[PDB]
DNA sequence: TCTGACACGTGCCTGGAGACTAGGGAGTAATCCCCTTGGCGGTTAAAACGCGGGGGACAGCGCGTACGTGCGTTTAAGCGGTGCTAGAGCTGTCTACGACCAATTGAGCGGCCTCGGCACCGGGATTCTC
DNA sequence: GAGAATCCCGGTGCCGAGGCCGCTCAATTGGTCGTAGACAGCTCTAGCACCGCTTAAACGCACGTACGCGCTGTCCCCCGCGTTTTAACCGCCAAGGGGATTACTCCCTAGTCTCCAGGCACGTGTCAGA
C-alpha cells in the first residue's frame, strides 16, 4: 500500500520499440533502483549548485548542468539535445 | 544566437552519413557510429551551413569584416543554442591569409557565405598571429579531411600542417 | 670527487619531500591550462588563484599517483617504474 | 583580438620537473618510457577538471572562473582542496 | 492532454515534481526543470533498455534478466564509467581474459 | 554463545571466488588474508547499518538500511533499495 | 578443471559463498555491539551480492597485479598491496 | 565585502588551550574551508537520512547520528560523549 | 547572553543555525541539532588544532604554516581515515622511507 | 512433451491537473572599481645537450617446497513443514515544538596602527662516500 | 682520510597579524497558528527456531609439475658532472573584461478549492525451462 514507482511507464515505453520483448521482475527492481539513485544524483548536484551561486530557484538550467556533468561522454551531448526537444514542445503547446 | 528567438529562422538537419533527413535528430537510438552531423539553413535563400565551409562576419569593435572559416558546431549548450568554432583569416587592413586560432562565430554576424577558394576572394598562404611565417597551402585540400573525419583529429592534422 | 649514482638521491628525496614549495613552474602550467580549455571554448578569463588551486591539486594527484606507483615497482623486486606500473596505478583508481 | 596561440604545449610540464615530481614521490629512478605518458595523464585530469570548472563558471552568466567553483568541482570528484573555497 | 502528454514524454511529469517537493531538495523547483528531467530520463532509460535488448537478442532471449543489463552496461564504455561505482545484484560478472593467461 | 564460526567461509570458496576473478593458480597463504578482508568490510558495513537502523528505532535489519549504507561509501547497491 | 571453471563461473550467476555460514557470521559481527540483535533475510542476500561483488573486483585487482608482477600465483603481499594501491 | 569565515571562533578556541602558539591567514584559511567541509558533510548527510525515514525536522539526535556515521574510530565515540554532554546542561539552564 | 555562551562554548550557535536555515538542507529544523552541531565542530576543532600545537612544538615554532596542519591530519591514525581522499594546499608529503628503499 | 510466473480489465482515492490572488525574483540598463594580460630589460634557477659509468633489468636453470587433480567419508548443507512471538507498519491524541509576527542590542567583519616572527646573511659544526 | 646539503649567535627588513575603531544586522523574548511525533492500541507476518529427509561438497592424503626466488651472465640505460642556454619574475604601465549593488515587473507560482484521473491490489489466459 503507497508505494509510489515507475514500473507502469518504464514498462510502456519497453514496448514502445520492441513490444516483442518482455522484463524480468528482478530486472525490473534493478532497473527502478538505477533510475531513483540517478535521479537522486541529479536533484542533489542540482541544488548543491544553485546553492553555491546564491541560487534558490532550480530551474532547467541547473538540472541541464548537474546531468552534463553526471553523464560523461558524448553521450551526455546527446540526451541534452532531447531534453530541449520537450521544453521547446511544452512552451509552445 | 543565444536564445531560440535569435534562432527563429533555422532549422536542423541531421545528416547520418550522407542524408538530408530530420528525424528530429538522435531520435531513441545510439550507439557505435555516432558520426552524424547536424546542420542549418535560413529560409530566406536556403543555403546551408555545413561543417568547413567559410563566411564573412563584422566585429562590433574592430568593425572590418573578417572571413572565418567553420571547423566545428556543437548544438544545445550552456550560454549559445549553437555555438560554432571557426579559423580566423588575417586581413591584410584581394588575398586572405588563414590564422589556425578557434574563434566563435555568433549567428548575428553571419549575412552572407564566403565560398573563397585558391587562386569572391582569393586566398595566398597560411599565416601565424606573430606576423610571419606564412606557408603557401591551400584550404580545399583540408575541407574534404575535415568533413571526413572528428574535428578532434581535425585540429591535430592542422597542427601538424603548420 | 664524483659521487656515485646512489648517494645525493636519497638526500635529495628528503630535501624535496621535508618541503613543500611548488616545483611545477606557474607561467607554463598556466598556458597549459588555457590551452585545453581554448578546445572547449575561446576567449576564457583565468585568474591567479584558479591557476595556483589547478597546479596544487594536480601536484597532489601526481605524487600520490607517483608514490603508489613506487609501491608497485618495489612490490615487483623493481626500483623503477615502467608505463605498465603507471598503466597499473591507473587503471584501479579510475 | 586573441591574436595570439601556442603550438603543442604539452611538453609545458618539463622533464625535470617529472624528475623532481618522481622524487617527491619516492623513487629511486625513472625509465624513459614515463616523461611521455605522464604528461598524457594529467592532460587527460585537465581535460575533465578544466571542463567541470568551465561549466561551473559559465553556468552563472560568467566567463571569469574563480577558485570557489575549482573547489567545488574537485569536491564532486572526490578530491576536494581546502582553503581556496 | 495531460501534463506528460503535452511534452510527448511516457515519464511522469506531476510524480517527479511532487517527489522532488517533497524530498527536501529545494523549496523552489521550476516549470521546464520537471519536463527537462523527465525527458532526459526517458532517454536514458531508452539507451539502457536499447543495449539490453541488443544483449539479450545475442543471447536468444527474448527477456530482460540482471545478466543481459550488467553485460550491456559494462560493454558500453561511456556508461560504464558512470555505473562504475555500482553492484548489480544476480547479474554475474563481465567476461574478460588478459594478454598473460 | 556461538564461537569459531570465522571459519565458515572456506578456502574451496575463496578457489572458486578466484577462479572468477580470472587466475588460474593460487597460494594457500591468501585465505587467512581474504577471511580478514571479509571481516573487515563487514564490520564496516554492519556498524553503519546498525547505526542505520538504531536512528530509524528498529532492530531488524531491512535491505533498505543496508543499501544506503553501501551508497554512503559509495559502493551503491541496486534491486533492494 | 580451472581452465573450463574460468568461463563456466564468469557465464554463471549462482551465489559461491553459503547463505548460512555468511548469515551465522553477521550474526557474531554484529552481536558485538548488542545482544539479539535482528536482520531481514533480503537484507542478508543484499548484503551477501555486495561482498561477492568487493571480492570479485579484488581478485580481478589481484590478478592484474600478478600478470603486472610476471608471475600467476597471487599471494598475501598482493592483496597488502590492493589495500595499499587504491586505498 | 561580506566575507564569510570562521576566523574568530577558530582563533578563540585555539587560545582556549594554546595561548603561546598562533596561526597565519593562509592556515586560517585552511581550517574555515575544513569546518566548512565537514558541516556540509554533516547536513547533507543527515538530511538525506531523514529523507530516508520520511522524517520532517533535524533533531540533535540526527546530527548525532550523522557524525557517528561520518566520524570514523573512538574519536566518534569521544566526539558524541562531548556533544550530549552539552545538550544535558543546555536545555536544563 | 547568546545561547553560544549559554552552551560554554566559543562556536557560534546563532551563524551555523542561520546559514543551515539558508542552506536549502530542511524546512524544519531541530532546537538541539545546532547545539550538537557546535559542539562536535567545536571538538573536532579543538583536536586539530591541539594535534597541529602538538607538530608545532616538535618543530620549535609558534606559527602554524600548512606543513604542521598536514601532519596533524596525517599522523592520527583513525583521524585521517576520515580525510582519505582530501588535497591539503602546500600541506607536503608525510615523512618516511620504506626498508626497500636504501 | 509437462509445468510455476507474467501480463490485461479491473475501481477509487490519493494524487494530477483546472484555475484566481498576491510573494517575489532576473536580465534587461545603470555607477566605479576589481585583477589582469603584453611587454618593456636582466638575469639566474633551472632545462637541453654530451658523455662516462655502475646499479639494475632481462634471460635460462634446476633445486624445491607448494599446490590442483584423483580420490574415500563424513558434514554440514538444500529444502519441506510447522509452533510461534517480537516487531514494522497500520489510525488517533494532544501536547511539545517551528516560523513569524512587533521590538531591541551585542557583535565581527570593513579600515588602521603597532608590534611580531622568520630569512639571510659573517661564519662553526653535521653525519654523509669511499 | 677529509669536503659539504645545514645548525645557531644576532640584527634588521618585511610582510603579516593582533589590538583598536565602529556600526548595520542578525540573535533574543514568546504568543499564535500550524504541525508532527511519543504514546496507545493493534495486527498480522515473517523468519527464529526446531525437526526431519536427502545431498553437493570439504578434509585431508598422494603425486607430477607449473611455478619462484636466488644464481650467474649479459647488456643497458638513466643519472651525475660539465657546458650551453633560456625564459620566468622582478616592478609597472594601463585600459579593458568583468564584477560590489538597484529594480522591476510581470509572470512563476504557493495556497486553495477545485474537478477529475490512473494504476495497483487482483487474476486467470499464456510461455520460457526441464
Amino acid at each position: 500500500v503507497r508505494k509510489e514507482t515507475y514500473s507502469s511507464y518504464i514498462y510502456k515505453v519497453l514496448k514502445q520499440t520492441h513490444p516483442d520483448t518482455g522484463i524480468s521482475q528482478k530486472s525490473m527492481s534493478i532497473l527502478n533502483s538505477f533510475v531513483n539513485d540517478i535521479f537522486e544524483r541529479i536533484a542533489t548536484e542540482a541544488s548543491k549548485l544553485a546553492a553555491y551561486n546564491k541560487k534558490s530557484t532550480i530551474s532547467a538550467r541547473e538540472i541541464q548542468t548537474a546531468v552534463r556533468l553526471i553523464l560523461p561522454g558524448e553521450l551526455a551531448k546527446h540526451a541534452v539535445s532531447e531534453g530541449t526537444r520537450a521544453v521547446t514542445k511544452y512552451s509552445s503547446s | 544566437a543565444k536564445t531560440l528567438k535569435d534562432l527563429q529562422g533555422w532549422e536542423i538537419i541531421t545528416t547520418d552519413e550522407q542524408g538530408n533527413i530530420i528525424d528530429g535528430g538522435q531520435k531513441r537510438l545510439r550507439r557505435r557510429g555516432a558520426k552524424t552531423e547536424h546542420y542549418l539553413k535560413r529560409s530566406s535563400d536556403g543555403i546551408k551551413l555545413g561543417r568547413g565551409d567559410s563566411v564573412v562576419m563584422h566585429n562590433e569593435a574592430a568593425g572590418t569584416y573578417s572571413v572565418y572559416m567553420i571547423q566545428e558546431l556543437r548544438l544545445n549548450t550552456l550560454n549559445n543554442v549553437v555555438e560554432l568554432w571557426a579559423l580566423t583569416y588575417l586581413r591584410w587592413f584581394n588575398e586572405l591569409y588563414l590564422t589556425a586560432e578557434l574563434a566563435e562565430l555568433q549567428l548575428f554576424n553571419f549575412i552572407r557565405v564566403a565560398n573563397v577558394m585558391d587562386g569572391d576572394f582569393t586566398v595566398r598562404y597560411i599565416c601565424e598571429p606573430t606576423g610571419e611565417k606564412f606557408v603557401d597551402i591551400n584550404i580545399e585540400d583540408v575541407k574534404a579531411y575535415i568533413k571526413k573525419v572528428e574535428p578532434r583529429e581535425a585540429q591535430e592534422y592542422l597542427k601538424d600542417l603548420t | 670527487h664524483r659521487y656515485k649514482p646512489g648517494t645525493v638521491a636519497l638526500r635529495e628525496i628528503r630535501r624535496f619531500q621535508k618541503s613543500t614549495e611548488l616545483l611545477i613552474r606557474k607561467l607554463p602550467f598556466q598556458r597549459l591550462v588555457r590551452e585545453i580549455a581554448q578546445d572547449f571554448k575561446t576567449d576564457l578569463r583565468f585568474q591567479s588563484s584558479a591557476i595556483g588551486a589547478l597546479q596544487e591539486s594536480v601536484e597532489a594527484y601526481l605524487v600520490s599517483l607517483f608514490e603508489d606507483t613506487n609501491l608497485a615497482a618495489i612490490h615487483a623486486k623493481r626500483v623503477t617504474i615502467q608505463k605498465k606500473d603507471i598503466k597499473l596505478a591507473r587503471r584501479l583508481r579510475g | 583580438r586573441h591574436r595570439k596561440i601556442l603550438r603543442d604545449n604539452i611538453q609545458g610540464i618539463t622533464k625535470p620537473a617529472i624528475r623532481r615530481l618522481a622524487r617527491r614521490g619516492g623513487v629511486k629512478r625513472i625509465s624513459g618510457l614515463i616523461y611521455e605518458e605522464v604528461r598524457a595523464v594529467l592532460k587527460s585530469f585537465l581535460e575533465s577538471v578544466i571542463r567541470d570548472s568551465v561549466t561551473y563558471t559559465e553556468h552563472a552568466k560568467r566567463k571569469t572562473v574563480t577558485s570557489l567553483d575549482v573547489v567545488y568541482a574537485l569536491k564532486r570528484q572526490g578530491r576536494t582542496l581546502y582553503g581556496f573555497g | 492532454q495531460s501534463r506528460s502528454a503535452k511534452a510527448g514524454l511516457t515519464f511522469p511529469v506531476g510524480r517527479v515534481h511532487r517527489l522532488l517537493r517533497r524530498g527536501n531538495y529545494a523549496q523552489r523547483i521550476g516549470s521546464g526543470a520537471p519536463v527537462y528531467l523527465t525527458a532526459v530520463l526517458e532517454y536514458l532509460a531508452a539507451e539502457i533498455l536499447e543495449l539490453a535488448g541488443n544483449a539479450a537478442r545475442d543471447n536468444k532471449k527474448t527477456r530482460i534478466i540482471p545478466r543481459h543489463l550488467q553485460l550491456a552496461i559494462r560493454n558500453d564504455d561511456e556508461l560504464n564509467k558512470l555505473l562504475g561505482n555500482v553492484t548489480i545484484a544476480q547479474g554475474g560478472v563481465l567476461p574478460n581474459i588478459h594478454q598473460n593467461l
